[PDB]
């Protein structure tokens, strides 16, 4: 997310079985890092 | 040599040279504001 110039990031972890990656099981999502930075953010790129 | 002199120069420093030629330590401390949250925060007092 992106609101009041914080980059906030949230993440969980949990096991699947099924071999469609998004199962129907419903789990909360627990927040990491919360960052105080200020910095226009309208686009992003994923590495590997 | 003529008309060419080094970029550089070096002091003189020695227990016995003056006041003047005392080396000193000197150390700078800058402040900015920018529309950023502030990151940089003095002690907070607590009481029990």
């Amino acid at each position: 997310k992106n609101i009041d110039g914080y980059f906030k990031i949230y993440s969980k972890h949990t096991p699947i079985n099924l071999v469609r990656d998004l199962p129907q099981g419903f789990s909360a999502l627990e927040p990491l890092v919360d960052l105080p930075i200020g910095i226009n953010i309208t686009r992003f790129q994923t590495l590997l | 040599g003529f008309n060419c002199y080094f970029p550089l120069q070096s002091y003189g420093f020695q227990p016995t040279n003056g006041v003047g030629y005392q080396p000193y330590r000197v150390v700078v401390l800058s402040f900015e504001l920018l529309h950023a949250p502030a990151t940089v925060c003095g002690p907070k007092k607590s009481t029990n």
